[PDB]
């Protein structure tokens, strides 16, 4: 293997929260950190550790307790929580001087918390013209109104996924003040979408609210769920 | 001629008195230089030998740093010993380190050490090859396992090879009006009764630096060795030495004993004779 | 303990040479590193240069020197290819273990077709009747899409795309709007070639 | 684990009554670190009593010098006391003048 | 410069 394990991987939460991202660790490197990610100044330390029982500030503290219990595990801690703590955080281990970083985490401090929504997804059918004119087809995909910006989009031809075809944007833009939309394109031939054997199924993840977590009055709960717009292949004339 | 900078580091648990005291002291041709203690007014870096003042804040604050940064490593090493070796945190234990390289006259790299020892005993070194390790009881296994695969030869090869050398020369650079300077030894020999007719000479070394240095008393022409008494050379306070060798001889024989004296700062070696 | 990439964005046609400029401050020779970020990922190694030699070998074309004389560990390569367009980190690691890093570089990697034809579209969601969809595809990346200054119209940047088919590198550039009546001509205000939603006839 | 430590008592400048000198104590070979190490004329402990800091040879061995100002008399005395976890009974030591 | 160890 050689890397190292952070989760949970998103999560979100309003103001005065407390959450305890994890990590474990896979290859008994002593030292630990915890960095956090934000545009304008790159990764910033916060937390690191030589091993059980350590724990000595970093350059940006306040705010953050980090915990080295065992070797393995090594976590952060944020008691009193704050939107301006909310980003991308990644632990990382170094035997020396030649650091692993883990996948990473995505942590939004919102103030209110039912001021989130699930996605809204919807497959575009590609352009007969464009079929015509370069005998490939393009299923567009764009996703709307979510405003937890963690979410997660994959093509699902009959079954499997592919990554072949694909341009999934970046990260999402922001929709309106509260909501950003996602859009992803996938290219077949034109062969391919005129056969309606095919299954075409754009997916998103969309990471919302925890199960033991309060929704209130009767609308559906924003928690984590998959959101797809399937479409189907047809053939010409 | 060869030379070298040695590290010696060290931290003794305190359980009780506080946490463990960590020194960092370096040498250059076993000449201390510069030292940290952490229980000293304010721990930090300071010159010992005075040509360090050649250096300026950035220096000293980076390596007080350094050190301050070490000083916690080794307290958990503290810990993580106890573990190996499974034993009650209540006495007090003892961490010590050799660090170094050696160079020659041609600046090529004669020899790369790092020595782990725990409360006075041999734990883990890098060998020669400066790639592997030597172990010395189950506890250095798991150190070295652990030690090994972090790529830890790797980097520390770096140091020896070259960092270590770089300073090393640079340090020179500055010390060497001092380092290698030479004090002459003076001697004389002094003569005591004892029964049965027979007496002891013994020959006397003083007022020298370096202090590697050999002394001897001869058959009239023999290694007069066999039977004699030294005594490890000694500090005097002024940063010269002593030393004095001697042993029994029968009365009307003394002037037929001659001291011979071997110190690099003597045109010729001295011969002592009563 | 510090450290300095000048540029947050650099931009180069694919197969050419790469210059990423790092600098830093420090009263020794801080060790040196240079990882990349890519998509949805974590920072990923690609060298450390401990002392030494100043110039090293890391993996793919990439290579950094040191420069005590001019402080800099700039990590080059020579034909840059498309799977390497990403963000990359300069570090250093000196007083203490953990690494110190750099606001990084997002350099790109414009990948060319040798027949381009810049075409438009519309699509729409069978599904809601009046969605449109413009698409704007298979245009040269020396262009610059025109973006937008009118809310309920956005246009998300070039994305490049490529197939299981040899020269298949495509481009995607998305553009919408909830303006009543708004034909994609207008938004794709000077581009080229805008064929219509008009099904050719069967 | 323990190595008792080696005394040395003497002066720095060859002895000489009514001219003043300097009396180290070198201590050496010893371990752990904490050792007890008094200075004395009389038998009534020395007071200012000057000490390096402490060191160790290659063989992992401690070693540290104690030095007191002083000014020998043919009749008094001076000699070394030092304690440690190792040697059961405290040792002390009488500066035999000419060693 | 003295180097910077690594646990044991």
């Amino acid at each position: 293997e050689a890397a190292v394990t952070q989760s949970p991987r998103n999560k979100v939460a309003v103001t005065g929260g407390k959450v305890t991202l994890s990590c474990n660790q896979t290859n008994n490197h002593n030292n630990m950190y915890w960095y956090r990610q934000d545009t304008g100044h790159g990764l910033r330390l916060i937390h690191y550790s030589y091993g059980a029982g350590s724990t000595e500030k970093g350059d940006i503290p306040d705010g953050y307790k980090a915990s080295r219990p065992s070797q393995e595990n090594f976590s952060l801690i944020l008691e009193l929580a704050t939107p301006s703590q909310t980003s991308v955080y990644f632990c990382a281990s170094g035997g020396g001087g030649t650091l692993y970083f883990g996948a990473g985490t995505r942590l939004s401090v919102l103030e209110d918390l039912r001021n989130v929504t699930p996605p809204k997804v919807s497959l575009f059918e590609p352009s007969k013209a464009e079929i015509a004119n370069k005998q490939k087809a393009t299923l567009v995909c764009l996703a709307r109104g979510f405003f937890p910006d963690h979410v997660e989009l994959s093509w699902w031809v009959n079954g499997k996924e592919v990554h072949s075809g694909v341009s999934t944007d970046p990260q999402a833009y922001k929709e309106s003040n509260y909501s950003y939309c996602l859009s992803s394109r996938l290219r077949v031939s034109a062969t391919f979408w005129h056969n309606p054997r095919n299954h075409f199924r754009c997916q998103v993840q969309f990471h919302g609210l925890s199960e033991e977590d309060k929704w209130p009055e009767g609308s559906p709960k924003p928690v984590t769920q998959n959101i797809s717009a399937e479409a189907w292949g047809r053939a010409d004339c | 001629g060869p030379h070298s900078l040695r590290y010696f580091v060290t931290a003794v648990s305190r359980p009780g008195l506080g946490e463990p005291r960590y020194m960092e002291v370096g040498y250059v041709d076993d000449t201390e230089f510069v030292r940290f203690d952490s229980d000293a007014e304010n721990p930090r870096y300071e010159p010992r030998a005075r040509w360090m003042e050649q250096e300026g804040p950035e220096y000293w604050e980076r390596e007080t740093q350094k050190a301050k940064g070490n000083e916690q490593s080794f307290r958990v090493d503290l810990r993580t010993l106890l573990g190996y070796y499974n034993q009650s945190k209540g006495g007090s234990h003892t961490i010590q380190v050799i660090s170094g390289c050696e160079v020659g006259s041609d600046g090529r790299l004669l020899r790369g050490y790092q020595q782990y020892a725990y409360d006075g005993c041999d734990y883990i070194a890098l060998n020669e090859d400066l790639k592997t390790w030597t172990a010395a009881d189950m506890a250095a296994l798991i150190t070295k396992h652990k030690w090994e695969q972090a790529g830890e030869a790797e980097r520390l090869r770096a140091y020896l090879e070259g960092t270590c050398v770089e300073w090393l020369r640079r340090y020179l650079k500055n010390g060497n009006a001092t380092l290698l300077r030479t004090d002459s030894p003076k001697a004389h020999v002094t003569h005591h009764s004892r029964p049965e007719d027979k007496v002891t000479l013994r020959c006397w070394a003083l007022g020298f630096y370096p202090a590697d240095i050999t002394l001897t008393w001869q058959l009239n022409g023999e290694e007069l060795i066999q039977d004699m008494e030294l005594v490890e050379t000694r500090p005097a306070g002024d940063g010269t030495f002593q030393k004095w060798a001697s042993v029994v001889v029968p009365l009307g024989k003394e002037q037929y004993y001659t001291c011979h004296v071997y110190h690099q700062g003597l045109p010729e070696p001295l011969t002592l004779r009563w | 303990q510090s450290v300095t990439q000048p540029d947050a964005r650099v931009t180069v046609s694919e197969g050419a040479s790469l210059q990423l400029r790092c600098k830093y401050s420090y009263s020794a020779t801080p060790y040196l590193f240079w990882y990349v970020q890519y998509p949805r990922q974590g920072l990923q190694l690609l060298l450390k240069y401990y002392s030494g030699d100043p110039v090293v070998q890391g993996v793919n074309g990439f290579e950094a020197e040191f420069s005590k004389s001019n402080s800099s560990f700039h990590l080059r390569k020579a034909s840059v290819h498309w799977s390497d367009s990403a963000v990359y980190f300069c570090a250093v690691s000196g007083f203490a273990s953990a690494l110190t890093f750099g606001s990084g570089t997002k350099v790109i990697v414009l990948p060319y077709i040798q027949n381009p034809e810049p075409a438009v579209y519309a699509l729409k969601d069978p599904r809601s009747q009046d969605s449109t969809l413009c698409l704007f595809t298979d245009f040269d990346s020396q262009i610059n899409v025109p973006k937008t200054m009118e809310s309920g119209t956005f246009i998300t940047d070039a994305t490049v795309l490529d197939m299981k088919a040899m020269d298949s590198k495509s481009n995607g550039a998305i553009a919408w709007s909830n303006q009543t009546s708004f034909t994609c001509q207008d938004i794709f205000k000077e581009t080229n070639a805008t064929y219509p939603s008009s099904d050719v006839p069967c | 684990i323990q190595k008792t430590p080696q005394i040395q008592v003497y002066s720095r400048h060859p002895p000489e009554n009514g001219k003043p000198n300097i009396l180290n104590c070198y201590v050496t070979q010893f371990h752990p670190p904490h050792i007890e190490i008094q200075m004395l004329k009389n038998g009534k402990k020395i007071p200012k009593v000057e000490m390096s800091d402490m060191s160790f040879s290659k063989d992992w061995s401690f070693y540290i010098l104690a030095h007191t100002e002083f000014t020998p008399t043919e009749t008094d005395t001076y000699a070394c006391r030092v304690k440690h976890d190792s040697m059961a009974e405290p040792k002390t030591v009488y500066w035999d003048r000419d060693m | 410069s003295i180097y910077r160890y690594y646990g044991l």
